[PDB]
């Protein structure tokens, strides 16, 4: 699952 | 608000203590109380608000994914009921955050930096609602996330340099929105690549501290692109 | 009880789903509701109850330790107030567990295995109360933990082999009690060593599965002894 | 901090 900030 | 009787400064201080204690539900409650004092938030305070609710909803999302997968393999009412329970609590947290943004963080945010931050948050929490939405509210939620993200992008491109960490993180998250919510993987890949390349070309302008800030988020853009190609 | 309207079997099932979702507060609430149905608990159900509350109180203890350390370095009222808040919630969880044991898990537990399990839990939750206690209630709490642990030890030595995993874990935790609560490190070391050696000598009697169960806990005894010598 | 189960 991809990175988010 | 249960936090209405506590001083604004005490709420911020306790949010910082909750963070250190990894008590993110408390942290979010303290920061909600701070927002509800009615004054604008500083950069540090915006970051505290965002970290708190990102952690709360992140745990809810991870749990929802576990339960949804179990539910899917199983297709008694218990798995559905308990998935629904977690889903409802997650939607409640998202509605709370969106309520804070609409009453009245976004309207009072004059500076570009603050307005972009809050519009990014609005995109994020509509995205989390979209993850669990099923139906005609799903389309409306998705378009609402997109509009918030795109307005934030337009402001950030007018008002911030390509290495600004809020601009970079907005682009990172909007890219994820395109890929996992809007079924637009080419848009997601194009946005992460263009964002990465524009920031690379601007790194020469940064102090050692700013260089650190920007390259941290650029690494996440590269991490996602590696995953997607 | 908010769980009074849910079927016992559904509560157990949802506790197992909460565990998989790492939703330990839900898990504990489901298992509390199960206990409150009034029937005895099976081995698996006892393990579910214990895992749930161990995780809840474990997080509270970790947070309390962070805040207490900050409080100590600092010696505004905020750090003390927030430490006190976490402490009060922790004591509340401990009182809830002890209440379940006293109404009426311990009195209804006829089998040695169940009685030892619950007396060990009673020692554990008085130990957690002792960690945060200050005063004359502290001594009474400490002696209460010791009495529960020692009664469990006496039963386990009469009724269980030295490799039984509940016997081993009881001894592990009572040893920690001696070391960190009762200021009796030699008692703690003697108990972990004697427990370890007695179990080592009994491993020859175990199936492959039982061998796995016992050596897992024996490793924790060795881990603590390495730390203490 | 020591192990307990
Ligand atoms: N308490 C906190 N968690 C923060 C306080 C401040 C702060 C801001 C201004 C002034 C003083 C403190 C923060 C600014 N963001 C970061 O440093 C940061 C670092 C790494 C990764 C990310 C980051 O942001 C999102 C992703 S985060
Ligand atoms: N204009 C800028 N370039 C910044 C000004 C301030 C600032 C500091 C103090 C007071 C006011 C503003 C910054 C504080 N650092 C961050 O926010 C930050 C750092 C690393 C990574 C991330 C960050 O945010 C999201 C992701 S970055
Ligand atoms: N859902 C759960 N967490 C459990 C269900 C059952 C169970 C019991 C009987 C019948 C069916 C299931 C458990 C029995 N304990 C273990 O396996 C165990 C393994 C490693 C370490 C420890 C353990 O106990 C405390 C420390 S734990
Ligand atoms: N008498 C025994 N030796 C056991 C009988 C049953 C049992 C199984 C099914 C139904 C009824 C009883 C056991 C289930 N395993 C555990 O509890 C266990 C396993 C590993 C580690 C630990 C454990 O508990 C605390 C620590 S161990
Ligand atoms: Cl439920
Ligand atoms: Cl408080
Ligand atoms: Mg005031
Ligand atoms: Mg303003
Ligand atoms: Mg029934
Ligand atoms: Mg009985």
């Amino acid at each position: 699952f991809p990175a988010t900030v | 608000g249960a936090m209405g009787s506590m001083e604004r400064a005490s709420l911020i201080q306790k949010a910082k203590l909750a963070e250190q204690a990894e008590r993110y539900e408390d942290m979010a409650a303290f920061m909600k109380g701070a927002v509800e004092k009615g004054e604008e938030l500083s950069c540090e305070e915006r970051n505290l608000l965002s970290v708190a609710y990102k952690n709360v909803v992140g745990g809810q999302r991870a749990a929802w994914r576990v339960l949804s997968s179990i539910e899917q393999k199983s297709n008694g009412p218990e798995v559905r009921e308990y998935r629904e329970k977690v889903e409802t609590e997650l939607q409640g947290v998202c509605d709370t955050v969106l309520g804070l943004l609409d009453s009245h963080l976004i309207k009072e945010a004059g500076d570009a930096e603050s307005r972009v931050f809050y519009l990014k948050m609005k995109g994020d929490y509509y995205r989390y609602l979209a993850e669990v939405a099923t139906g005609d509210d799903k389309k409306r939620i998705i378009d609402s996330a997109r509009s918030a993200y795109q307005e934030a992008m337009d402001i950030s491109k007018k008002e911030m340099p390509p290495t600004n960490p809020i601009r970079l993180g907005l682009a990172l998250n909007f890219s994820v929105f395109h890929y996992e919510i809007a079924n637009s993987p080419e848009e997601a890949i194009s946005l992460a690549k263009t964002t990465f390349d524009e920031a690379m070309a601007d790194l020469h302008t940064l102090s050692e501290d700013s260089y650190k800030d920007s390259t941290l988020i650029m690494q996440l853009l590269r991490d996602n692109l590696t995953l997607w190609t």
